[PDB]
């Protein structure tokens, strides 16, 4: 029974392979209550509760583990508290996002094989977890993630590394920038307790224009647009045209001041890198992943906007699963599953003989 | 202000 | 002869363009007993008898009946002139509502019907009375704390930082520390001698370690201050304790980052080309900063934090607490400025909402 | 029956003696996938032969296994033979002798190698190597006349009067319909397109034998092309972008009659089919002159017969006549002429029997074959 | 005099003829303010083209006109020009003849504008274009030799055997500086320095010139690199940071002789030099092994020199010598060879008169300039 | 380029 | 990250 | 070829 962890920059998602739904799926937060039986770090859905007062931060940023002191603790958390397993017996898989370094992917290889006494590993690519899900072969996938967004083409299995692009800009970035227009409306939130109140707002009123210059115009005079949410402690705030402005950040990236791109062109460039022969079955086969996309109207302003890029001749599919919040996790109980993978497991002698660098030879 | 501090 | 007028968190300034000095300083504290109210110096001397309340908060004008009566006293108390024939250029601090502007606009152009109006992020004019165009602004004035990096003048939005630790902020934490030693005070008119004591006896230490012993070892830092009632008072660690929560803001209680790291955050938020000249031509403001010593100590925190080959230089001119007004006499009087003056024509066509366009 | 397997350097045809098409028509070509594998259970095959590297052509590299008529890799020409014989045409060869066609200069080594893979890795009873100029004739039924052979391999002219075919005359251009392919995507930059991968080598061949023709007059087309611009003919890319060619329709044929273009010192396909005819005697020219035989898939463009027939009529004779024959099978010339030598009865006794080729060794292709 | 220009897809060079180096060297990058200018005291030009954008880079969307060789935008070029002629040689060019350099098999297109701005926008007497790399053995004073021209965004090779070039050997490889500095923060990541925008693409362009080596042996020293040795370096960034990289010195130049790592099917440096000798004639070969000449700032590289004849000679017969010739000064050999032309007597009546582009319009540069 | 690269 | 960006 | 082309 392998475990398949993906510990994604924002909640992770562990559970066991065969199955269809994670076991347990909790927030990547470890908090420490401020200033001065409370144990002294809250891991999991338990800082969520008493979010008021620990000091939330995130082990993860932008898809690099920046405290390995931290990530211990998840784990050991994720283990022996949520699955309830012993790591002992099980072999464990992990995911992480393409472009990233090396120093990243060696010290996940340390930890288990020598705390946690993991008898085997793998580490897969996201993006190309993504397309087993869907059951599809080819197809660009398009994964963007809380800190990290990447399109990784892949045409009948062979991956092309040369055009993978990677973008920082993601889901977590949106929060602080739809924290930034907040302040214009006159809410303010400051502290990164408030900042899951926001993260809050973003899931559930938050949403993509389709035409984004007849929308500001329109949202000016009538109400139309304005939803009311309600906030924890008891208090009603309303909200406008900054609805659609937070997703629009995704692509225009120069509401945020970067010289990046957006989504609709790192898709676009990333295909244009590929071969000519093969930007037949990648217009067709496009492929979203990730919580970043699950935005209402997402899809169809995407198709929109690419199509316009591409000769009119050619068609623009966006193939959007319903499940795409839990395509990463998804993919990789197959994977697991599978018999043909059985021959990939790093065993522990070979860990021992080629030490952590073993990694980087054994895997993509 | 509004929602959030006292101004 | 635009009438450059800031109205910030107290000590409002106001005067003639193309000067050097304001005409007129007065708090901008609006009180009335518990005439019907007293505003600016009047208000000050009977502030025993009334109960001061303060018309701008944070930067954001809570109450817009108090900020017509200072408005009205400024220009027919104080100037001694109509507001009918020059035009009138304010100052906000960034990152503030947009209603708190929007209605700036529309109140003079509507009661005192002036010729023309502008609107002026409080960080830029900063830089004006230097005459440098590189390097962040910390206008660490009452209530706001904001940095607004520029280079070459393009100012770059996603890198301007708003802190709310100020000297009110510090005033209330002097409050609770001058009550370890016995003296409390209670009514708004004692802790307008608590800001007193922090004028003149506040200082910031080099640092903790040392000093705290120092402080709990020997008596030789000990000021005595007489409180305007007669009586004398002997403060001892709190003269580096409360200037310091600018530094430390968890003694506050609250969460957020201290002067020098929000300074230091705020650089890397900039592009790598650019934070090199940055580092050298950092620019103070605000009459918090005017704390002895504040310079040498954000030097040396700032130091540490930078890279070793990276070279501070923490420019701050004697006369930093009119620094704002300074700047905002030079643009009222450029030749280049009478172009964007903010006409009566333009303000009926689109209501109050050409602030945001203009400005 | 036999099977009549036509090699070439651009495709190879697999069929049965008797019939009027070949069975299997597929590129030979043997592409090797370049970047790694990433997804497990595919199951991606080591190298790809045939229509399957085609379809998957945008992640191989593909190398031709024949260039110039000669066999430059002898471990991909045996896959492409184990392609053809197991997968397409289906039919065990150890059961049925076994045909081939080969170009009439080529070294000698070549002709030696064929046999040996043949007789020992596949088992064939009995094999013969044919020239693929000769075999031209049984298609078009006649014992006469010249046979101007030009594919993607060797040009060939090998003149035959009466069944004796004339060694000396025989005349071996280099030049080809794939060096056409490299010259028309050299001139296509100056319109700024650049196709230079083996992929997009592809598709500069798919649009040489569509929108490509020859022009009657190059210097009156060259004219005509610069001031009407109604020579121009859109073609969509596999990506979807159309793309715009204007005189480069008719620039890169007249490159076959004027091999200068390419850099070549060599004669033009005019000058080598006239030089084949002065080499042989006077009283046989009047035949060999009338009855000119166009074959291989080079000589499909649009008014190539027309062309061919003024520019050797303007160095022959004026009183002479010339008769420029076409036949609309002429792609499938040479196999449709194997199909004719397999089934007669008195060329069953030419056969190399596989008793024969162990005893005389491989050297038997010399003797006993042609 | 004659303004002799050197525009490419890096700096570009302009001086006068005569002279030994070029007056002014700026980059050709062109720059505007994304952001809102709030100073008015100071002017906010739209745009900053030159040095002048270099030292504000850091608030400039930096865009190149060149891509490979070819103006993508002729709005932002006539702003380069403009500079050029009247910010930086201080001259008007109504009175002096301007010599332009475009690289081979360029589209057509390409110089029919360059022609036309001049012609009708600066109002130049005279013109000429001349291929980058012809003008390369100028400088070197020899009339044989192939050069191995290899710029900030092509790599070309022409063979110039003697006075004659020879046309159909004149490759051209689109791997040059500007694609290693794009591999070279693809590789950077992998230690965790993260280059991402337009500004941080000068900062690794430094890089690239100051430590930057081509190794003997990739293989063996790929070993000596993996087992920490002295080959890590330190370097000092704008901010002050510093960083270090170790098998990445030599990683970034070997992606010229194994464009494999860049996902290229087109062969390597060594390789494409060594294909270009092979297209031209058996006795020519005699001359262009021996008198190989770099050229452009790609082949700056120390030990690329090295590196390249060793390469030869295992491709090349042993009793052939491979003499790679490498002038100190071949950074500005391209210019060097404009300014030794246009003082010649010979070459006063090669140029484009502006009463002859008059009476035929842009379809003289396609005429007269080779 | 037009079709083929991206000048 | 080290050089460059916050990560 | 061996001698000439590449063939
Ligand atoms: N229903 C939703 N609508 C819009 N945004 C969402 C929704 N659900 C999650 N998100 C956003 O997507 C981000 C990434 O979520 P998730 O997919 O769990 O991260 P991961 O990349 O680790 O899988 C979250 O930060 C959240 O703000
Ligand atoms: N010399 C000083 N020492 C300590 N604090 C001072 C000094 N001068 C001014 N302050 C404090 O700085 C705050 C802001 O002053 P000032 O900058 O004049 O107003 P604003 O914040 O409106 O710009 C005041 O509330 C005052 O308490
Ligand atoms: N219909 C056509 N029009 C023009 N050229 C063609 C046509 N068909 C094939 N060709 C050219 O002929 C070549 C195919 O030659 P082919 O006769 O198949 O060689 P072989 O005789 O070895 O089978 C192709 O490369 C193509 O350039
Ligand atoms: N000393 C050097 N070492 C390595 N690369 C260099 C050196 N000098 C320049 N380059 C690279 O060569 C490229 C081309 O520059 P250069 O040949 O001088 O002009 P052009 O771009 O006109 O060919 C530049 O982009 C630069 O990155
Ligand atoms: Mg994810
Ligand atoms: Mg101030
Ligand atoms: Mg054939
Ligand atoms: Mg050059």
């Amino acid at each position: 029974a392998a475990l398949v962890v993906d510990n994604g920059s924002g909640m992770c998602k562990a559970g066991f392979a065969g199955d269809d739904a994670p076991r347990a799926v909790f927030p990547s937060i470890v908090g420490r209550p401020r200033h001065q039986g409370q144990k002294d770090s809250y891991v999991g859905d338990e800082a969520q509760s008493k979010r008021g007062i620990l000091t939330l931060k995130y082990p993860i940023e932008h898809g690099i583990v920046t405290n390995w002191d931290d990530m211990e603790k998840i784990w050991h958390h994720t283990f022996y508290n949520e699955l309830r397993v012993a790591p002992e017996e099980h072999p464990v898989l992990l995911t992480e996002a393409p472009l990233n370094p090396k120093a990243n992917r060696e010290k996940m290889t340390q930890i288990m094989f020598e705390t946690f006494n993991t008898p085997a590993m793998y580490v897969a690519i996201q993006a190309v977890l993504s397309l087993y899900a869907s059951g599809r072969t080819t197809g660009i996938v398009m994964d963007s993630g809380d800190g990290v967004t990447h399109t990784v083409p892949i045409y009948e299995g062979y991956a092309l590394p040369h055009a993978i692009l990677r973008l920082d800009l993601a889901g977590r970035d949106l929060t602080d920038y739809l924290m930034k227009i907040l302040t214009e409306r006159g809410y303010s939130f400051t502290t990164t307790a408030e900042r899951e109140i926001v993260r809050d707002i973003k899931e559930k009123l938050c949403y993509v224009a389709l035409d984004f210059e007849q929308e500001m115009a329109t949202a000016a005079s009538s109400s139309s647009l304005e939803k009311s949410y309600e906030l924890p402690d008891g208090q009603v705030i309303t909200i406008g045209n900054e609805r659609f402005r937070c997703p629009e950040a995704l692509f225009q990236p120069s509401f945020l001041g970067m010289e990046s791109a957006g989504i609709h062109e790192t898709t676009f460039n990333s295909i244009m890198k590929c071969d000519v022969d093969i930007r037949k079955d990648l217009y067709a086969n496009t492929v979203l992943s990730g919580g970043t996309t699950m935005y209402p109207g997402i899809a169809d302003r995407m198709q929109k906007e690419i199509t316009a890029l591409a000769p009119s001749t050619m068609k623009i599919k966006i193939i959007a699963p319903p499940e795409r919040k839990y395509s990463v996790w998804i993919g990789g109980s197959i994977l697991a599953s599978l018999s043909t993978f059985q021959q990939m497991w790093i065993s522990k002698q070979e860990y021992d003989e080629s030490g952590p660098s073993i990694v980087h030879r054994k895997c993509f | 202000w509004x929602a959030x501090c006292p101004a």
